[PDB]
RNA sequence: UGAACCAGUACCGUGAGGGAAAGGUGAAAAGAACCCCGAGAGGGGAGUGAAAUAGCACCUGAAACCGUGUGCCUACAAGAAGUUCGAGCCCGUUAAUGGGUGAGAGCGUGCCUUUUGUAGAAUGAACCGGCGAGUUACGUUAUGAUGCGAGGUUAAGUUGA
RNA sequence: GUUCGGCAGUCAGACUGCGAGUGCUAAGAUCCGUAGUCGAAAGGGAAACAGCCCAGACCAACAGCUAAGGUCCCAAAAUAU
RNA sequence: UCAAUGGUAGGAGAGCGUUCUUAACCGCAAUGAAGGUAUACCGUGAGGAGUGCUGGAGCGUUAAGAAGUGAGAAUGCCGG
């Protein structure tokens, strides 16, 4: 009686790797399904300490289909601790120069704020505007829609 | 008739004490913060009588909309194909079938595919 | 100045961690000893081979 | 290999699978079937079953018993909450061998 | 036949903590390292185990005389006694007492 | 009994006064000859005794404290220090749906008096053990129990253990 | 429900509306009547929340269904029509 | 079978455990009482025994009576 659940994955984990892109693709909807996929909430095999944590790629990440003027009004902000630490990257700045944290800051929002969280979180992989790099394994590209 | 029960008392003592063992550190070392720390304990296992219910469920309807979202397939209109569908109103064997099954799965899908049908 | 609350012992050794003694470097048996540390004499007059009580 | 559920709990049982269950009007270890078992299940076989008709779980049982006996003292407001329930389960090791699938 | 090569020691007031930081360099090392560093020891509480570990030694020939140069540290462990105390005049009235540190001083050697 | 013990002792205070602490080796000291370490004590062998963890404050020996060894885990972690699940490891039991772990992950504001409401920056608690608080004397009322019943009832006292 | 008999404690509460009063028709302000709530009632919802809303817990359970409220991720259900 | 089982101050009922009880009932005890210790049993609870070990003299039953009688917590106390 007392057994009937599974976790079948707790040790023998998967991992497969993904290209995932499109050029200009919306920023929560692409970021909540690649969470998703990061998870691997959407592999058949969820475990709350599963490590289903997909190699998630990105290339040509240069554009937002950006709704609005989210360019002018998006701004972002920081705090150095020391005293009066505001530090502000802004909206459409630092899009065209480094639009990685762009990204994945905004990953750290959709994900579960833990150390699985940040372990996947904290192993995607990410680029701007590249070819990428190390397709000694095997990539495989996802989807296009917000499903 | 000043009378103690000394060993009886101290057996009282004893007798939560070795129910309390494990925890961290300094407790087992000392008395009373032992004292709810099987306490608290078993008051949210009492809980969790109730959620892990209500969090395997959780891993049941998740992992079986994640099946079926590797079939493109909403867990909504899938249950509702359920309620659609045959004697079968089964539910969490239904989730965990996640292991191997291609049949019992997409072919159950279908049979749900047939009860929107 | 006065303390709040318990040390705990285990972080009360962990303050303990680094107060440890350091070893000196003895000059073992010579002869069959006696012994000095480099840079020091013997028990029997000895630093740089010769006896000086 | 069948799913079958006794009580208010659905069961994925294999055709020699060992199981828990609570208590049933068996004694000793009569080996009784019982027959409201809902799947071919476990299949690798004949598919469907919405309601399932001679492939019962001829149960082979063996044993009912004590579970743990787990505690209860509830709630905690302050000012002297109160006090102790908490006991154990009449469960049921029973082997499963054959089904009829 | 064993190792058994244990001696003890009792009231003599010595700070057991600082016999604790006094063992760790005893606890693996050959005899021949233990009175190297005891004899070279900058601290008053490690002359006198010399008299636990000249008398463990005179344990392992007062009935064995075993593997006499070759006796490594078994083990050690000095514990605190019971400490006597002393009601220490302090000004006004304070006059805490003062606990006079026992030890017990135990060491087996043996080989290998 | 303040006081089982050289107790009204020690001790405080000039005084009037106050006022402590503490019993247990072993049957029998048969109290550890000797030998060795050690300045000595103390130890260690020997032997003693039913027993030496039994060695002079010595039956029994927790508890806080300090340890020494031990299987597991932790040096990308910001918890009333928990559950529940559980990777993985280790071990095998008031023989048992075994235990010791525990990474990880979900959800989780200590306990007491008072208050309208305290998680508390409201108190209070260093810890551990011991002590430590709703009685009885007589009376009334209520409720039952029993006995006999318009009749129940002996008080004080006497006898007697 | 009454009656009779013991045995109590409670006197000082808030809060949410709703209708009053006083107050700058200021207030988590007072002071009434009125219902609820807490107190003395968990769980869920609203980010935590004693008072609002829902829903009153003997217990097990690896059952389902549902209240409000939700269904892009944390964080489960609709990238629903 | 049906219905009930949030619950503080409140009130009612019931039971556990300690000690002494000459009572008896009736045993244990050196092959080991009590007490301690580990213990992966049982009992709705309080609680109960089993085993391993210390330990070397009183203890347990049952049932009933009687109680300085059920311990955290107070600048509680004393001792460590």
């Amino acid at each position: 009686m007392m057994k009937t659940t599974f976790m079948a994955n707790a040790q023998n984990v998967d991992r497969k790797w993904y290209v995932v892109d499109a050029t200009d693709v919306p920023l929560g909807r692409l970021s909540a399904v690649v969470a998703s996929v990061l998870r691997g909430k959407n592999k058949p095999t969820y475990t709350p300490h599963a490590d289903t944590g997909d190699f998630v790629i990105v290339v040509n990440a240069e554009k937002i289909k950006l709704t609005g003027k989210k360019a002018t009004d998006k701004v972002y902000y920081s705090h150095s601790l020391h005293p009066g630490g505001l530090k502000s990257v802004t909206a459409g700045e630092l899009r065209e120069k480094n639009a990685v944290r762009l990204i994945e800051k905004s990953v750290k929002g959709m994900l579960p704020h833990n150390t699985l969280g940040r372990a996947q979180g904290m192993k995607l992989k990410v680029f701007v505007g590249a070819e990428h790099t190390h397709t000694a394994q095997k990539p495989e590209v996802l989807d296009i829609t917000g499903l | 008739a000043r009378v103690k029960g000394s060993v009886a008392t101290r057996k009282r003592r004893k007798r939560i004490l070795k129910l309390a063992k494990g925890y961290y550190g300094a407790k087992h070392r000392l008395f009373k913060t032992a004292k709810e720390q099987v306490m608290n304990s078993y008051y949210y296992a009492f809980r969790d009588r109730r959620q892990k219910k209500r969090d395997f469920r959780k891993l049941w309807i998740a992992r079986i909309n994640a099946a079926a979202r590797m079939n493109g397939l909403s867990y909504s209109k899938l249950m509702h194909g359920l309620k659609l569908a045959d004697i079968e109103v089964n539910r969490k064997m239904l989730a965990d079938i996640a292991i191997a099954d291609a049949a019992a799965f997409t072919a159950l899908a279908e049979e749900a595919k047939k009860a929107l049908a | 100045a006065v303390p709040a609350r318990h040390t705990s012992s285990a972080k009360k050794n962990r303050r303990r961690t680094h107060y440890k003694l350091t070893a000196p470097t003895v000059t073992f048996d010579e002869t069959t000893g006696d012994y000095r540390h480099s840079h020091r004499v013997s028990l029997k007059g000895y630093y740089k081979g010769r006896k000086v009580r | 290999y069948a799913i079958i559920k006794t009580g208010g709990k659905q069961v994925k049982v294999e055709e020699g699978s060992v199981i828990y269950v609570e208590k049933l009007n068996v004694e000793a270890g009569q080996t009784v079937t019982f027959d409201e078992v809902i799947f071919v299940g476990g299949e690798t076989t004949k598919v469907g079953a919405p309601l399932v008709e001679g492939a019962t779980v001829v149960g082979e049982v063996e044993k009912h018993g004590k579970q743990k006996k787990v505690v209860t003292f509830q709630y905690k407001p302050k000012k002297h909450s109160h006090r102790k329930q908490g006991h154990r389960q009449p469960y049921t090791k029973v082997v499963i061998k054959s089904v009829n699938a | 036949e064993i190792t058994s090569a244990k001696a003890t020691a009792k009231t003599v007031r010595v700070s057991p903590r600082k016999t604790r930081l006094v063992i760790d360099l005893i606890r693996g090392k050959r005899v021949a390292d233990a009175i190297a560093i005891l004899k070279f020891t900058p601290t008053k509480a490690a002359v006198e185990v010399e008299n636990v570990l000249n008398s463990a030694i005179a344990n392992a020939e007062n009935n064995f005389g075993l593997e006499k140069a070759n006796l490594v540290v078994s083990e050690t462990f000095i514990n605190e006694g019971p400490t006597m105390k002393r009601f220490r005049p302090r000004a006004k009235g304070s006059a805490s007492p003062i606990n006079k540190r026992t030890a017990h001083i135990t060491v087996v050697v043996a080989e290998k």
